[PDB]
């Protein structure tokens, strides 16, 4: 079934206004670095015989090619990890007291009662679980990580989006997500109005979706695979030193501790392609999985940059709905946007027109558009229902009356009148 | 490899253990019928962290994953580093080396210290203050970005075997 | 400074002159000059050392092909990334951070390189911050007034409502902040005067 059918009802005089919204909190999660692993190609083509690495060394660079692209792998993930947290100049700090104007932001900030991570990214943390192959270390460690991301969570509280273009520059909170409804479409009298209300509402979703992480255990599917797929790789090129290859034998020490060296030759030199095949099969996967990776990585600071430090007028870029600022959430491997978003939620459906006339004129709405409550005619904005009076102030004249098409007459006040007959 | 005890239970028939490679990981004394592991020797690479030719010649070196009680010396997640020392003050990232810990040449050695994330800033907040700018800076930045790579070709046939 | 370009270039020829190094190896057969081979040996003698020489320099010519197509999408999707710029960023303003140089994006200039394009970011950037008072909303005649594009700020002696990027003060008429409610519902609404240019 591909959704739930529902049919919109359309005429063209009619339109539907929102009344009153949901404030609703998303999570994205994208892979953002792999496991800087990397193979001896010698080490595990000829295990420390030197009767084999002296065969091994006539196939030409065949053994620092694939110890090279590996490399380039290595350090490539700690790029994708510098490029898509590593946005700040600075290390902000939240302020000692919470005073945001209704907003408890404790689920998300750092909680310094543990390693001091947030509470969402423990629970993170908590979900995502021969000689020559070895792994390196992370150049950034998950502590770094965190303060990255705990700096980008306080300069985007505090100082809001003006941290990511210059000097930092501190703000009230209620007051920015004022300028956040004004960036949606929504005038912010609607904000200074219902604060406790969207207090409240982004307090619950902020909430919820601890609850919602832990209760699904495969909220963290992506990060998973990625750690699985590497695993799984890593492991089939381990078991394919059990193989004969078309040899006596796999094990390199009893081929050699039976045969002379012209007889012996021939065996391992069938173990060599064979072993050299596998390992060229895996780097090769390797540098593909990288590029998918890689460009995880690249839409991730995209999406930091555009999508944390500051706000996007790109839809479904974060999250369903109109978008007004998201939170970074460090993840093993990977990071975990919050996004907060605007929803309309119980629509009214009111009568329209394009223009009113009044006097030989037609006005058009400044901004917002014409409904009427059944008998008289109101002017309100788009996105949230705020009838108000039809003065002069909020429309604008331009051609006579014939013109437009749908045109309808009411009276259009004025607020010289009152003030001139007095 | 290194032999010691092992506590794996071996059948009365059976006498060496194998590992997923298929390479002997125990085996069992004929002498005395005793149950040894066969654990393979310390191996790394080595890697050298050299400040460029030009500025110095001397050079530390990074054994990867082997502590060093096998042979000033400072023990990192990474491995141990030896020629440079541990400082207390943290700078920014010139030779990353792994983990959080980066050297590089100070003035003369090779230092080794926590990678330094970054300036700290705390911006004054309150329910009622704001900060609004009063002049401005045009700035050029630069990016340069790759587009195309030299369009080469190759025949297979002069090149696997020329004129046979 | 030119890092990505010289690097393009260096992988490329490093992977070429490999290509044309393993040339000289033998592969297990007994000399890599293949007119050696067959000479010495007679031919279904020579035959069998040169297939040897033949799958490996097949191998080593796929291994070259195949780090080839990788490094090419790699290229591709830095050259898409170069449209993207030379769409949104030269040929109009862009709104988005961070994608054209840290700041606000005023204009931007392309500029030809080798094997590149180089790109020069104009962009404002806020210079000297002033901390001043604020309030959500002033109420004058039991009326809320919300500013129109601006923030409300206070010196101390006077309340006046500037551009949210500039300081330019200026007096808070009826001309630039609009009505809606009471007193009671904004929260810390401040009571001052409100000019009107009647």
């Amino acid at each position: 079934s591909l959704g739930a059918e529902n049919s919109v009802a359309y005429s063209n005089n009619s339109i539907a206004i929102p009344t009153n919204f949901t404030i609703s909190v998303t999570t994205e999660i994208l892979p953002v670095s792999m496991t800087k692993t990397s193979v001896d190609c010698t080490m595990y083509i000829c295990g420390d015989s030197t009767e084999c690495s002296n065969l091994l060394l006539q196939y030409g660079s065949f053994c620092t090619q694939l110890n090279r692209a590996l490399t380039g792998i290595a350090v490539e993930q700690d790029k994708n990890t510098q490029e898509v947290f590593a946005q700040v100049k600075q290390i902000y700090k939240t302020p000692p007291i919470k005073d945001f104007g209704g907003f408890n932001f404790s689920q998300i900030l750092p909680d310094p009662s543990k390693s001091k991570r947030s509470p969402i990214e423990d629970l993170l943390f908590n979900k995502v679980t021969f000689n020559g192959l070895t792994v390196l270390p992370p150049l950034l460690t998950d502590e770094m990580i965190a303060q990255y991301t705990s700096a980008l969570l306080a300069g985007t509280i505090t100082s809001g989006w003006t941290f990511g273009a210059g000097p930092a520059l501190q703000i009230p909170f209620p007051m920015q997500m004022a300028y956040r409804f004004n960036g949606i479409g929504v005038t912010q009298n609607v904000l200074y109005e219902n604060q406790k209300l969207i207090a409240n509402q982004f307090n619950s979703a902020i909430g919820k979706i601890q609850d919602s992480l832990s209760s699904t255990p495969s909220a963290l599917g992506k990060l998973q695979d990625v750690v699985n797929q590497n695993a799984q790789a890593l492991n089939t090129l381990v078991k394919q030193l059990s193989s004969n290859f078309g040899a006596i034998s796999s094990v390199l020490n009893d081929i050699l501790s039976r045969l002379d060296p012209p007889e012996a030759e021939v065996q391992i030199d069938r173990l060599i392609t064979g072993r050299l095949q596998s390992l060229q099969t895996y780097v090769t996967q390797q540098l593909i999985r990288a590029a998918e990776i890689r460009a995880s990585a690249n839409l991730a600071a995209t999406k930091m940059s555009e999508c944390v430090l500051g706000q996007s007028k790109r839809v479904d870029f974060c999250g369903k709905g109109y978008h007004l600022m998201s939170f970074p959430q460090s993840a093993p491997h990977g990071v975990v946007f919050l996004h907060v978003t605007y929803v309309p939620a119980q629509e009214k459906n009111f009568t329209t027109a394009p223009a009113i006339c009044h006097d030989g004129k037609a006005h058009f709405p400044r901004e917002g558009v014409f409904v009427s409550n059944g008998t008289h005619w109101f002017v309100t904005q788009r996105n949230f229902y705020e009838p108000q009076i039809i003065t002069t102030d909020n429309t604008f004249v331009s051609g006579n009356c014939d013109v437009v098409i749908g045109i309808v007459n009411n009276t259009v006040y004025d607020p010289l009148q009152p003030e001139l007959d007095s | 490899g290194v032999l010691t005890e092992s506590n794996k239970k071996f059948l009365p028939f059976q006498q060496f253990g194998r590992d997923i490679a298929d390479t002997t990981d125990a085996v069992r004394d004929p002498q005395t019928l005793e149950i040894l592991d066969i654990t393979p020797c310390s191996f790394g690479g080595v890697s050298v962290i050299t400040p460029g030719t030009n500025t110095s010649n001397q050079v530390a070196v990074l054994y990867q994953d082997v502590n060093c009680t096998e042979v000033n010396v400072f023990q990192t997640r990474a491995g141990c580093l030896i020629g440079a020392e541990h400082v207390n003050n943290s700078y920014e990232c010139d030779i990353p080396i792994g983990a959080g810990i980066c050297a590089s040449y100070q003035t003369q050695s090779i230092i080794a210290y926590t990678m330094s994330l970054g300036a700290e800033n705390s911006v004054a907040y309150s329910n009622n203050s704001i900060a609004i700018p009063t002049n401005f800076t045009i700035s050029v930045t630069t990016e340069i970005l790759p587009v195309s790579m030299t369009k080469t070709s190759v025949d297979c046939t002069m090149y696997i075997c020329g004129d046979s």
